[PDB]
DNA sequence: CGTTTTATTTTTTTTTTTAAA
């Protein structure tokens, strides 16, 4: 790997514009609710584990997964296609077009003597890749309930009459969840809307909203921008510099010889604020947190430390959680 | 299928075209061939043959399938007369037809950001008057080259798209895509999509985002270019 | 001959094994002394030997293994003849060991003839299927005695001639009876779980073994194989081996003392402090899950599940049994699967696997319809590999309406027959189980019967004698013990509760209690009638379906707790504490 | 300068699929 251009590596970490600058790069043309490009903040400077070299117990993997919810034909495939058109581990999926059980390598008939082998599963060949999934409340109960464990366990017990084992695979998840309805019905806190309970609908850290601004105001903008994408016949190299590849290498350095720790500083916040996290639980038709998303928070801790130059924990990072969470979590008015 | 009498079932023959003329027809082209009928000396076993079996086959020459206009195209310069001579069979209700002829027209597409954009128009139709949707459907499907037709229950979700099969006599099975799979560069015309089934809206809805037919069925996330 | 190199490696072989080997004496004569019964031919020799005295001439040995192994087999015989009253009837079996050296990925053409060490599992196996490997014959004419090696896969009955030029396709049929042949078996084996890659699967590989190695293999174990990869003379690949290295001599917390056997439980002198001082129980409540917190009832109750049950001396008219049906529920986001996963590390045959995936044919085998070996091998399975073991499983929830066909067998029948196109036999369930269902929105809303809080099948809640749920509450000072424990969960210095009872001394002491067999003429055992009666005074209120199948728990839990004292002669007090939490079971 | 060639059918378990008041 190149020792030559060390300059800008440090240059970009110490520049506070990480919040938006590379995020501004990802959608090349689209601002489409660019608090979602700050949701793209979630995503790269690569993702550290708290693996358990001391005690050896419990296998606490630092997994990441979020969805992009529906009720409007928004860019919930286009981003997923942008990704798959870019990342090599490229697949697109959705309900009712395929089976839930495509981890099978079917023996319909084989070039063998019925030595029935299930050679390799398909949906799991995304080793730390992605399969894009669309239209998520589309399938039957068996589909999409069968996966209630792999998400944060990456195990697939092959306990059938054939050959047997406990395999390994873990990767990234994103989809275009949809309730029973086209539009989110008003007057009606969100826990009522999707047909999952306040354990499973309120499961993750946040499963993020996608609304229309109810007015012409937002509407004409990207029209005015990208109406002429045919007719622009050019591209503008602005101060938000279209990084041809000068971006794509720093991230590859982003994980190599500094190692984010967590000492005594940035953890007491929701140690103490678990008061604030859970005491909103007294309530039905409202929702508080449950103790897998605190895990998702300690996993949030990993990224921001090295870049901005303290590989030991700083405290602001939890705000990003509140910057994220209560955007639709203390939106619990009733 | 237009000749086969009341008490008859269509059958097929085999085509072996070798040499230059290869790659000279696609599936479902209505094609006319001039060649030879020639028997096939299926030699081998001396009791399964030895009947003088004569399992015949055919030899090829050609695959004919039933600017030049520019000077006459110079003879005419008009936009609306298409509706006047396309589908004369009903007077009036031009607006629907011109709406169709736009889909006949086309010519909108761009590939920004690396990604494509759907440059195909998809009309929806409600009504039960006597319209002869069957009329215009037959008219379009005839004149619109590379056409198709399905009905309200004739093709469930696997048939119009690719599907799978079963047999312990020929080997494995494939996708063998359907009318909706095949109708690229054209239109596959469903009649009474309202009445087919609610979940049937799914896979067709998948092709709403064009050219993407995902299948985790034969161990893939395959595309098929819908 | 080139291979005289290896014959000199075979000279080398003799040179140290007949001479002083170790311990001031022999290593390899008690093997030799023992082989005389059938002319057993099986002998193990250390590969370090080829380092102790051959001085790392293993690379003069370790390449030409299938090339010169025959000669090494010749050496075995030449050893035996030098002192044993012998005729050359002695055959071959050499089963090398002591190779500090350990995989499927490190395989090529190039790997022929070595002695690498590999370990796998037990699945998908085939039986004894012998081979009359040697034999005699000749051509059309006269020479009827051939003690040769007809055993190479290229063997044929008709030969050309011995003394005169004879026919070349004719054959005699000859002495297949006063001669020496072999016996062998064949299986499939999959990649270990100590080795596990990303993407790839424990792919399958297939192997044979000898008479003394034969039918001495059980469910999931860690043995040391031999790396003698060999060809198929069809090609396709195979492999082969000759050596395996999978509680009278004691477990961990010891050094040698005396007992009923050599050191089966000898170390009473150190156990016994941790045997009787009944607060040791609190070690077994505290010093075993220090990295974990929940209810303190499970962490005081599971142990007897791990430990033997009743195993009494009574009827042939009907069986009596020891173990119990078991469950655990709650709702997720409560740390309700850490423990099951840990058992796979804690205890033997703690087969933590999912139930979500399994079929009704998960348990046994289903079918064969071609001459795999004999066209009917449907005696492979998933359960009875519990070699004195248990099969606790996750995701008992969306599971089918056929599994009960086995669970109906759980604590009365324990027998295994199939209504297929094969045969029926039966087997002995050695096993208990765990329950892993869950509720819809979770909370078991305390207005409707707990049966109805899930409302699952009919007999399931007759057979399962204790459920032991942990259900959710919202009093966050509860929760602030947790994270302030996880203050030492990552902070790597003593990041748990201080212990007082190691895993290995725990695991050893498990056995000491299982060979005492108490004797119950307990007058308090006669006043269980009053215990059960005041119980049913409490059952009378809150009006579940209760009977003597639960009395079985009333008996076993306290009696097997008197076992848990490492004791005969049951003690009444065990009943009252057993009464206590079980008085919750109706109120549960 | 002579004396010989060549065929297999039904049932399983999975993954697909499909039925009635
Ligand atoms: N601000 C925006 N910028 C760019 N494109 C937008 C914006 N808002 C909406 N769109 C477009 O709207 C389309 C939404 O439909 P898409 O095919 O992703 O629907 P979908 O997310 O699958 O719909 P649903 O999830 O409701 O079924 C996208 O193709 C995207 O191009
Ligand atoms: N104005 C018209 N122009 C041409 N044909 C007409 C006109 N009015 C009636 N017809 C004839 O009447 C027939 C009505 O039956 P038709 O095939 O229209 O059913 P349909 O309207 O397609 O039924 P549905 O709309 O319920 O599917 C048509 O075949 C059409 O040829
Ligand atoms: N008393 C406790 N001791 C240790 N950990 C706890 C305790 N209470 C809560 N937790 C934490 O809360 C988390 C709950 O989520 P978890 O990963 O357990 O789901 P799960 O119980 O495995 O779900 P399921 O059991 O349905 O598969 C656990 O990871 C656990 O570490």
């Amino acid at each position: 790997f190149p020792p030559e251009r060390v300059e800008l590596l440090q240059l970009l970490a110490k520049k506070p514009d990480i919040y938006d600058r590379l995020a501004r790069a990802i959608a090349p043309s689209i601002y489409e609710n660019d608090d979602i490009k700050k949701g793209i903040l979630l995503q790269l400077f690569g993702g550290t584990k708290k693996k358990h070299a001391t005690l050896g117990r419990q296998n606490f993997r630092s997994e990441i997964h979020l969805l992009l919810c529906g009720d409007p034909g928004t860019s919930k495939s286009q981003m997923l296609q942008y990704v798959f058109n870019l990342v090599p581990r490229s697949q697109y999926t959705s309900g009712r077009g395929s089976s839930a059980v495509g981890l099978t390598a079917y023996v319909t008939k084989d070039p063998e003597t019925r030595q029935l082998v299930l050679q390799t599963g398909a949906l799991v060949l995304a080793d730390n890749g992605v399969c894009c999934i669309d239209e998520f409340d589309k399938m039957n109960d068996s589909t999409r309930s069968v996966l209630h464990e792999v998400m944060e366990q990456q195990t697939l017990s092959i306990a059938k009459a054939g050959i047997i084992c406990q395999l390994n695979a873990r990767t990234s998840i994103l989809a275009a969840a949809n309730p029973a309805e086209s539009q989110w019905n008003k007057r009606k806190n969100i826990i009522d809307n999707v047909q999952l309970p306040h354990t499973l609908l309120s499961r993750f850290d946040l499963i993020f909203l996608v609304l229309d601004p109810q007015d012409e105001i937002f509407d004409k903008r990207l029209a005015s921008h990208l109406v002429s994408l045919y007719y622009v016949t050019r591209h503008e190299e602005e101060d938000t510099m279209f990084d041809m590849s000068v971006l794509r290498d720093y991230i590859a350095y982003a994980r190599e010889h500094l190692s984010p720790t967590l000492s005594d500083e940035a953890q007491q916040r929701l140690i103490q604020a678990y008061v604030d996290m859970r005491k909103v639980g007294a309530g039905r038709g409202q929702i508080s947190a449950y103790p897998r998303q605190l895990e998702s928070l300690i996993r949030l801790s990993e990224a921001h430390a090295k870049v901005r130059l303290s590989n030991q924990v700083e405290l602001l990072d939890v705000e990003e959680a509140w910057r994220l969470h209560r955007e639709a979590l203390k939106q619990s008015a009733t | 299928s237009d000749q086969v009498p009341v008490g008859h079932i269509p059958r097929s023959m085999t085509i072996m075209c070798r040499g230059e003329v290869t790659r000279m027809a696609q599936p479902g082209d209505h094609i006319v061939v001039s060649g030879v009928f020639l028997p096939l000396m299926r030699t081998g076993f001396a009791q399964m043959i030895q009947g003088l079996l004569s399992e015949t086959f055919l030899q090829a020459h050609r695959i004919i399938c039933i600017p030049e206009e520019l000077e006459e195209l110079a003879q005419d310069d008009f936009y609306e007369r298409l509706a006047t001579s396309l589908a004369p069979e009903i007077y009036g209700h031009l607006d629907v037809k011109k709406a169709l002829l736009l889909l006949l027209v086309g010519g909108v597409d761009k590939r920004p950001d690396g990604m494509k954009i759907r440059g195909n128009i998809n009309i929806c139709l409600m009504g039960d008057p006597g319209v002869a949707k069957s009329q215009l459907l037959g008219y379009i499907s005839r004149l619109a080259v590379r056409s198709q037709y399905t009905t309200g229950r004739g093709s469930s979700g696997v048939g119009l798209t690719a599907a799978v099969m079963k047999d312990p006599l020929t080997g494995e099975m494939t996708l063998e895509g359907g009318a909706l799979v095949l109708a690229d560069q054209g239109v596959c015309c469903i009649d009474e999509f309202d009445k087919m089934a609610d979940q049937d809206r799914t896979a067709i809805h998948e092709v709403m985002e064009q050219q993407t037919i995902s299948i985790a069925k034969a161990g893939i996330m395959t595309t098929l270019n819908a | 001959v080139k291979d005289e190199v290896g014959i000199r490696a075979q000279k080398l072989f003799q040179d140290f094994l007949e001479e002083f080997k170790e311990d001031g004496e022999i290593k390899y004569t008690r093997p030799a002394a023992s082989l005389e019964s059938p002319d057993r031919c099986t002998l193990e020799v250390s590969f370090e030997d080829v380092e102790k005295y051959d001085q790392n001439l293993a690379t003069a040995i370790i390449e030409e293994y299938y090339h010169i192994y025959p000669f090494l087999c010749q050496s075995v015989s030449n050893y035996v003849k030098d002192r044993i009253g012998l005729k050359t009837q002695k055959d071959c079996y050499v089963a090398f060991t002591e190779v500090p050296t350990r995989k499927v990925r490190d395989l090529t053409t190039s790997k022929i003839g070595t002695l690498i060490r590999i370990s796998g599992q037990v699945v998908r196996t085939h039986p004894v299927h012998p081979e009359l490997v040697s034999g005699v014959f000749m051509c059309l004419d006269c020479q009827t005695e051939i003690r040769n090696v007809e055993q190479q896969f290229k063997f044929t009955n008709p030969t050309i001639c011995r003394n005169p030029v004879c026919s070349n396709r004719k054959r005699f049929m000859l002495d297949v009876e006063k001669s020496l042949f072999l016996d062998f078996q064949k299986i499939r084996i999959q990649e270990t779980q100590a080795e596990l890659p990303r993407g790839c699967i424990p792919r399958a590989v297939e192997i044979i073994l000898r008479s003394e190695l034969v039918e001495t293999v059980q469910a999931g174990d860690r043995y040391d194989f031999t790396g003698t990869l060999i060809v198929v003379p069809d090609y396709r690949m195979a492999f082969l081996a000759c050596s395996v290295q999978a509680t009278d001599l004691p477990m961990s917390e010891v050094t040698a003392e005396d007992m009923k056997k050599q050191m089966t439980d000898a170390e009473w002198h150190k156990i016994y402090e941790m045997s009787k001082d009944r607060n040791l129980y609190q070690n077994l409540i505290s010093s075993l899950f220090p990295s974990i917190y929940g209810n303190d009832e499970v962490k005081r109750g599971i142990l007897l599940q791990q430990f033997g049950g009743v195993a009494k001396t009574t009827t042939e008219k009907t069986s009596l049994r020891g173990d119990i049906n078991v469950c655990i529920v709650g709702d997720p986001s409560t740390a309700k699967s850490q423990f099951l996963k840990q058992v796979s590390d804690f205890s033997p045959r703690a087969i933590y696997t999912s139930g979500k995936a399994s079929s009704a044919a998960g348990l046994t085998a289903a079918v064969v319809r071609d001459e795999e070996s004999f066209d009917f091998v449907i005696e492979a399975g998933a359960l009875m590999l519990a070699d004195n073991g248990i099969c606790c499983i996750d995701e008992f929830d969306k599971m089918d309406q056929r599994d009960q066909v086995a669970i109906h067998e759980a604590m009365e029948q324990q027998t295994i027959s199939i209504a297929r196109a094969g045969v029926r036999a039966t087997l002995n369930a050695r096993t208990s189980i765990l329950a892993a269902a869950n509720p819809i929105n979770g909370r078991y809303d305390r207005s409707k019967s707990l049966q109805q809080n899930i409302q699952l099948s009919a007999p399931i809640m007759s057979r399962f004698d204790l459920f032991f749920i942990l259900v959710d509450e919202c009093n966050e000072v509860v929760d602030y013990a947790i994270a302030r424990k996880i203050v030492d969960l990552h902070s790597n210095i003593e990041e748990s509760v201080e212990r007082a009872y190691t895993r290995e001394e725990v695991l050893r002491y498990v056995t000491f209690a299982r060979q005492f067999k108490p004797v119950i003429s307990q007058e308090a055992g006669h006043m269980l009638v009053e215990n059960y009666g005041h119980l049913r005074q409490r059952d009378t209120g809150t009006s579940w379906r209760i009977t003597v199948r639960q009395l079985e728990s009333m008996i076993r839990l306290s009696e097997a707790m008197a076992k848990l004292e490492c004791s005969n002669r049951v003690l009444e007090r065990h009943v009252k504490e057993a009464f206590r939490l079980l008085n919750k079971s109706i109120i549960r």
